[PDB]
């Protein structure tokens, strides 16, 4: 275990853990509330670094984290979707996939058509699944 | 958790009437109720009334409502979840049968299901509504009736005799010796006159060198003599 | 938990201070430690006393450029006789405010007993007296009139304080840069309350006889901490975690 | 007290013992909550059931108890020397006050029955200076609780200097008790021996001295 | 008893730290005449309504010679002062010999 | 009520009511959208202080809503948890402690093991539990 401590591992144990990744990426030890506590001008040129650097963190998590809202998927960090797999995407098979690429070659195989998923993902699971309450929310 | 300690041994005439005192220690005295209790020579220990620190609203029993009317203070905080405070409580006209021990104790919980009743309680204070009058005591040394010593340890004690009103306690030089020491129950003569006795379990060895001297502290009397045990001895 | 504090006045005062708040009960003293009798003391009334200073000369303005677009304000030429600055107190008003804190400093130090006022002690000339800004010129009055009497065992005259101006100035001890206030064309007349005091040492009596206690406004921050004594900045952690015979679905 | 509690209940050593309270309508507890108390005579009582079967803080699983229709109980189990007192109980709603019992004399059989370390006190040099005559004599660990007072005055009967005084438990969780002597120094110098009787079925070893 | 733990989001607990606070002030200076050394040309203005709530049953302990609210406004009003004089006419040229006069000793 | 207005009452109290703190926790009318509108330089030392205060808001807000997010808490105010209580944290009992310390108290109670009990929480409740739908999600 530890951050990132199955990069290496096969797909099927960087889903077993997982937490791991997520827990470490909004707040850091090394933030570490600013402030020196314990000359008075805080414009140095490490101020301006840290700063922009605690901005693109939340600006970072929260742009991710505003994809997984629109998905019906914010409560949890695994969630399943209605939209079918297309085979065009990939030829190989369910076992074949899960126990022979890790993830860090499979971000590379998805790559060129990974914002055409994220495009019918906004629909299927959100689009018509909260609208489908029409019929059912009350007759 | 903090012990509420009852100032008392007060007590008079019949229809004199008196206020009881009992200092709170270790607890948010604000919102914990404060009840009174009381168990007289008749058994049946009886409710007086509960009390809120705060707001003031009170409840009384019904056969003591019109009789008694007790009220309390504010408190002095010490941290962020303790305090120090104090309660009061006076009665008006009273007899024989209102004679017996009192104790205040504090409500058990800071709810709704059930806060009337007591839960941490204060050490009592022992009431005497006599028509006798006060009357110092008598000090008697205990005899050495001989006991077994072996290992070079043996009892010994002083003897009250006739006194009155209410008990008081043994106690010895500069405190030190308080473990395995014995002192018994009063006694009711005849007469109206209380007495008592105490034996000490300390190593004695040979009458001398060590310290015998016994210490009694006591009531409207006070106390100024303390006397030891008389050498003469036996074995 | 108040989000937003009272209305706080930056008053850049000297020994005494200006247009604070003060509690509804008799005098308040505060010291982070009595009896350590190097710790400066803190002095809240309850009702403040009312001070006017004036200024009577009649300065005029003399822009002098030295260079471009930069030009000099130096004092002109006079206009009337020279008269000192000064300022008015009601002697009346200031015996009884003196006399209360005496009261109070009765509890707190060697109960009945006899309580002196003496003018500053030691320093430097622009700390031991009541310094502050009017206007835009910086008036440094003598304090040694108002710290004089001294009381134990139990249409209307007004004191006034002859005060001194100083242009060049550099506060808070800062030897860093100092500033030329100009001087300010026209009348000058100040009227702020006086609300707080600043007390110092009785030296290092080793017990003894009695106690006095002299102005001396020997730093800049307790001026604040006069108006800063009742506020203070917490964390709030809105995650707790408690227990409870509860729990949620079984598969999921 | 419009209330009745089990009165006297006996119970043996690692065994357990249930006690009844109840009452009519007016203070029944079909109701009304019930709570419970530890009370050591003369000491200071101690709390021990609360809100019906919830026992306070840090009090032991060894009680228990439940209500019913028209009686609430106390359940003790395994029995331990120090449960030898008396307890009481106390009915009450949310907004009223409590409403005393009657008491409940327990006894805890089965212990081991103690010989006690019996002693004759005489009378001091300094308690003659008085013309005050007063004997006593000291009992403790003798389980169970039976007392026997009997004194010879040179083999004469007595009924007047014979002082037959309450008992009283120990803080051994034993029991202890003394009794008393009040005579005039006349009647008591003309007899100048003096004999204890202590009657303690078991071996024939009393102090006696004159 | 099968105890199992719940979690509360916003619970009223708070523990003593010191952050970066800021001003509040309504209309002031304005248009007839601005350039406060303090108030800047702009500070965040006050809400018109003030917001107390009196806590109960809290015995908060306070201490207002460690407290750093006062530490914090020492350190703004010397930057605050210092940005107030940093743009303006510097009077370097007048350090020179002064031949000086009393004035009407008569 | 009242922002914080049950911080000393009863822990019970406090649960319910609980949204008055939540609500006012990251935006305030403090802020009030910061430019004067109705000399042109905006880098005084008050900016300074603006909005790195600001920061602080939304960085110590964020912070803790990744917590709730990874316990599968995000979308409600309350959740209950699949986690046993364990003896050691506490001997007092149900009605005890709910009616007795007020969480001003609780706090300081748990603070020793409080991070340890946050361990336990990320398993039980979504390591475990998300990961369940391995054999329940289709069969
Ligand atoms: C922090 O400060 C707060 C104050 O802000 C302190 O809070 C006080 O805490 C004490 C602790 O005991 C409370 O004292 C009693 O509370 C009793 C509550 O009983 C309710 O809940 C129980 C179950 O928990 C129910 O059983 C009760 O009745 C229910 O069932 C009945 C049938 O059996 C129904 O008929 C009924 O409708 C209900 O469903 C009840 O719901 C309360 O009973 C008791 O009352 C006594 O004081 C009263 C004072 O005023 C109360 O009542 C009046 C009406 O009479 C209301 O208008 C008021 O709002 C208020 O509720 C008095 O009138 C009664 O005659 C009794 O003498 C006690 O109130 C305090 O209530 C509570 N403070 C306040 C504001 O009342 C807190 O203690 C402090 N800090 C800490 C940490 O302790
Ligand atoms: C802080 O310090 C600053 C320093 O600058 C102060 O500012 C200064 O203030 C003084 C005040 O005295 C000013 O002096 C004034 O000068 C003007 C201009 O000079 C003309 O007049 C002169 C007259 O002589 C003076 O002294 C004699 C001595 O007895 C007096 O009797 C007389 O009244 C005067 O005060 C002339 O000498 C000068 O010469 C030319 O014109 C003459 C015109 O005729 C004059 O003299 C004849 C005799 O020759 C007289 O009969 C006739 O009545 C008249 O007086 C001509 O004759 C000569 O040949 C030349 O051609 C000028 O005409 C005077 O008018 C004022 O009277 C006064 O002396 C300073 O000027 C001024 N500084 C500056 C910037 O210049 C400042 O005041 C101080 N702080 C304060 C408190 O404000
Ligand atoms: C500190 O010093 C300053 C500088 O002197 C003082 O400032 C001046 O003080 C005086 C006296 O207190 C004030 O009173 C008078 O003001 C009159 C008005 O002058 C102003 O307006 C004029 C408009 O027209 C007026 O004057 C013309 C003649 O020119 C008339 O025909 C017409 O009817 C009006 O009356 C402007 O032209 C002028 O520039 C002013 O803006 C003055 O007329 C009057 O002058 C008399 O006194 C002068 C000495 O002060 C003297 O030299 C003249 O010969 C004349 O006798 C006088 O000034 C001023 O208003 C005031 N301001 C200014 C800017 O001068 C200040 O008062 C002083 N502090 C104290 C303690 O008073
Ligand atoms: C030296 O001390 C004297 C005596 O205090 C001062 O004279 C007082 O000056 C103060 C302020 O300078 C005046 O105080 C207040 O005036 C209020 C004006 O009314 C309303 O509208 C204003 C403007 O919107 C609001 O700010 C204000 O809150 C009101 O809504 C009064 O209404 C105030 O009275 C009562 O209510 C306020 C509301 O919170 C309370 O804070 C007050 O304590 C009070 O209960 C208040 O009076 C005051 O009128 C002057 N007289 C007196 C006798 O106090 C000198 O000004 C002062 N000098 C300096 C510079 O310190
Ligand atoms: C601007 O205004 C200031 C203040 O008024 C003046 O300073 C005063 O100047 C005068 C004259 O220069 C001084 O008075 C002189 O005192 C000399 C003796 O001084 C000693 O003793 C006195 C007390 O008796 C002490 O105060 C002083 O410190 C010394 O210890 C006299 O001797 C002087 O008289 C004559 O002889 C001397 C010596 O030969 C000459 O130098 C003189 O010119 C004169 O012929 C004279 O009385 C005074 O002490 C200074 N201060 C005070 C206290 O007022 C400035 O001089 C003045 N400038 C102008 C241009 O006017
Ligand atoms: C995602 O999908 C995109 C297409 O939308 C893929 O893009 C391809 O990317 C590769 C690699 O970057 C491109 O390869 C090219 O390589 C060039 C150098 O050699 C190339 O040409 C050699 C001879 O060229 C002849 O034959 C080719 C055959 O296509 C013709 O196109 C030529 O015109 C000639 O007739 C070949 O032998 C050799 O294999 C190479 O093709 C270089 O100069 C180019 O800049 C480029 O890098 C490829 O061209 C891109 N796509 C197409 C079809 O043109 C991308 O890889 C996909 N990503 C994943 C991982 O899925
Ligand atoms: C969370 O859990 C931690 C432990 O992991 C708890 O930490 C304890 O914190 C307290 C208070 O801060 C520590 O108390 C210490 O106090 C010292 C001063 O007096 C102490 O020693 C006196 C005599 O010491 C003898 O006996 C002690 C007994 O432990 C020995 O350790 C010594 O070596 C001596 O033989 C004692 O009479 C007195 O009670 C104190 O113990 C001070 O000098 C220390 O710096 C320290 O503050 C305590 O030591 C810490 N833990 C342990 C076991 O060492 C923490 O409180 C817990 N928090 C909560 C609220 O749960
Ligand atoms: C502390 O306060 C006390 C008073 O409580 C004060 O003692 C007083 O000082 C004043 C001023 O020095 C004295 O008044 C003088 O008395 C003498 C005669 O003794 C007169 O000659 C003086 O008159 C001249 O000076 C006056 C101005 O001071 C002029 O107006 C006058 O026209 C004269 O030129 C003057 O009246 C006063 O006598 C004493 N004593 C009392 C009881 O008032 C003491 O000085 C103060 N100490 C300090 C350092 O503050
Ligand atoms: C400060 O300077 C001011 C003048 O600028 C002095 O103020 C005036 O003080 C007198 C004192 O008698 C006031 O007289 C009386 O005021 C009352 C109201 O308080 C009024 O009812 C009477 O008719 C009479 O006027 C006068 O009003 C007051 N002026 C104002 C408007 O404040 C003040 O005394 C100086 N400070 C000191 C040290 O006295
Ligand atoms: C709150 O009340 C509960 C019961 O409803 C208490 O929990 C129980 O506490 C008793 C205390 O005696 C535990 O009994 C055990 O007895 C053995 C005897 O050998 C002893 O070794 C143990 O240390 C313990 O005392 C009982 O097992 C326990 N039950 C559980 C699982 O919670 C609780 O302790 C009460 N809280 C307090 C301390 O006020
Ligand atoms: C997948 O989608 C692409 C683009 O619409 C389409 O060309 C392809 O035939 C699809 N394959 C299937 C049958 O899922
Ligand atoms: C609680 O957890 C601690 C640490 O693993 C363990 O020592 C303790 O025995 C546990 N108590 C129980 C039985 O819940």
């Amino acid at each position: 275990l530890g951050f990132l401590g199955a990069a290496g591992s096969t797909m099927g144990a960087a889903s077993m853990t997982l937490t791991v990744q997520a827990r470490n990426l909004l707040s850091g030890i090394v933030q570490q509330q600013s402030n020196l506590l314990r000359h008075l001008l805080k414009l140095t040129v490490w101020g301006i670094k840290q700063l922009q650097a605690r901005v693109l963190a939340v600006e970072r998590y929260l742009r991710d984290q505003q994809l997984l809202g629109i998905w019906g998927c914010s409560g949890k960090l695994i969630c399943c979707t209605n939209v079918p797999w297309n085979s065009s995407w990939s030829n190989r098979n369910l076992s074949e996939i899960w126990d022979n690429m890790t993830w860090l070659q499979w971000d590379k195989e998805i790559s060129n058509y990974t914002q055409i998923i994220y495009g019918l993902l906004e629909e299927s699971q959100n689009q018509q699944e909260k609208n489908e309450q029409d019929l059912l929310a009350l007759d | 958790e903090g012990q509420l300690v009852q100032s008392g041994a007060e007590l008079k005439k019949p229809g004199a009437s008196v206020k009881i005192s009992c200092k709170t220690s270790g607890y948010r005295f604000n919102f914990y109720h404060i009840n009174w209790i009381r168990q007289t020579a008749g058994r049946g220990p009886e409710w007086m009334g509960w009390i809120s620190p705060y707001s003031g609203d009170k409840n009384l029993a019904p056969a003591f409502q019109d009789r008694v009317i007790m009220t309390t203070d504010t408190e002095v905080p010490v941290t962020s979840f303790t305090s120090t405070g104090a309660a009061y409580m006076e009665i008006r006209n009273l007899k024989f049968d209102d004679t017996g021990t009192y104790f205040c104790a504090k409500g058990l919980l800071r709810d709704g299901s059930s806060t009337w009743l007591p839960y941490l309680w204060g050490q009592g204070t022992l009431l005497t509504v006599s028509s006798a009058s006060t009357k110092g005591p008598s000090v008697f040394p205990l005899a050495p009736s001989s006991k077994s010593t072996s290992g070079g340890t043996a009892a010994l004690g002083c003897l009250v005799k006739d006194y009155f009103p209410e008990p008081v306690t043994v106690s010895w030089n500069s405190g030190a010796l308080t473990s395995g020491v014995h002192t018994f129950p009063a006694v009711l003569q005849s007469s109206g006159l209380y007495s008592l006795s105490s034996v000490v379990t300390v190593p004695s060895s040979s009458l001398g060198t060590q310290t015998y001297i016994c210490n009694v502290n006591h009531k409207p009397s006070n106390t100024k003599v303390d006397k030891r045990v008389e050498p003469k001895s036996c074995d | 938990t108040v989000q937003c504090t009272h209305g706080i006045k930056p008053v850049v005062s000297t020994q005494l201070l200006l247009n604070g708040s003060l509690a509804e009960e008799e005098v308040m003293i505060r010291s982070e430690n009595i009896t350590n009798n190097a710790k400066n003391i803190l002095v809240q009334f309850n009702t403040p006393v009312q001070i006017n200073c004036t200024r009577p000369n009649n300065n005029t303005r003399k822009s002098i450029r030295i260079g471009p677009g930069q030009a000099f304000y130096a004092t002109g030429d006079i206009i009337g006789d020279i008269r000192q600055a000064h300022c008015n107190v009601s002697k009346a008003t200031w015996n009884e405010t003196l006399g209360k804190v005496v009261k109070q400093l009765r509890k707190h130090f060697g109960n009945n007993t006899i309580i002196r006022f003496a003018n500053s002690s030691g320093g430097d000339l622009e700390v031991t007296t009541h310094s502050f800004n009017c206007g835009g010129e910086f008036f440094y009055c003598n304090t040694s009139g108002l710290f004089n009497s001294t009381w134990i065992s139990n249409s209307n005259d007004s004191i006034t304080l002859p005060c001194r101006i100083k242009q060049i100035i550099n506060m808070w001890q800062r030897i860093g840069q100092a500033m030329y206030a100009p001087p300010i064309q026209g009348v000058i007349r100040c009227v702020s309350n006086i609300t707080g005091l600043i007390l110092t040492r009785d030296g290092g009596s080793t017990n003894s006889t009695t106690e006095t206690f002299r102005p001396g406004g020997g730093d800049m921050r307790d001026n604040w901490r006069s108006e800063l004594y009742k506020y203070k900045v917490v964390k709030i952690e809105p995650l707790g975690v408690a227990p409870t015979r509860c729990k949620r679905r079984v598969v999921g | 007290s419009v209330l009745t509690q089990s009165a006297s209940v006996s119970g043996s050593l690692g065994q357990s013992v249930t006690i009844s309270c109840t009452g009519p309508n007016s203070v029944c507890c079909s109701h009304k909550s019930i709570s419970w108390y530890q009370w050591p005579p003369g000491r200071a009582p101690t709390l021990i059931i609360y809100e019906d079967n919830e026992r306070a803080p840090g009090i032991s699983p060894r009680f228990s108890g439940y209500k019913s229709y028209w009686s609430a109980y106390l359940t003790i189990s395994d029995l331990r020397p120090e449960d030898e007192t008396t307890y009481y109980c106390c009915s009450y709603t949310h907004n009223s006050g409590c409403v005393f019992g009657t008491g409940t004399k327990v006894s805890v059989l089965g212990q081991s029955k103690a010989n006690p370390s019996v002693t004759l006190f005489p009378p001091s040099s300094e308690e003659l200076q008085a013309n005050k005559a007063t004997l006593v004599c000291l009992i403790s660990d003798f389980y169970p609780g039976a007392v026997t007072v009997a004194w010879k005055a040179d083999s004469s009967p007595v009924k007047a200097g014979v002082e037959t005084t309450t008992p009283s438990k120990q803080s051994n969780n034993k029991y202890a008790a003394s009794s008393y002597l009040s005579l005039t120094p006349e009647q008591w110098k003309s007899h100048r021996s003096y004999s204890c009787q202590v009657t303690h079925e078991g071996s024939t070893v009393e102090k006696t001295v004159a | 008893e099968n105890l199992w733990v719940t979690v509360y989001y916003g619970v009223p607990v708070w523990k003593d730290a010191e952050t970066t606070l800021f001003c509040a002030s309504d209309a002031k200076a304005y248009e007839t005449e601005k350039h406060n050394v303090w108030a800047t040309h702009a500070c965040v203005p006050t809400d018109p309504n003030p917001q107390e709530i009196h806590l109960e049953n809290v015995t908060e302990e306070f201490n207002m010679w460690k407290n750093n609210m006062v530490e914090q406004m020492h350190t703004d009003i010397i930057s605050l002062w210092d940005q107030s004089l940093k743009p303006c006419v510097k009077l370097t040229p007048l350090c020179v010999t002064l031949q000086c006069t009393n004035v009407t000793n008569n």
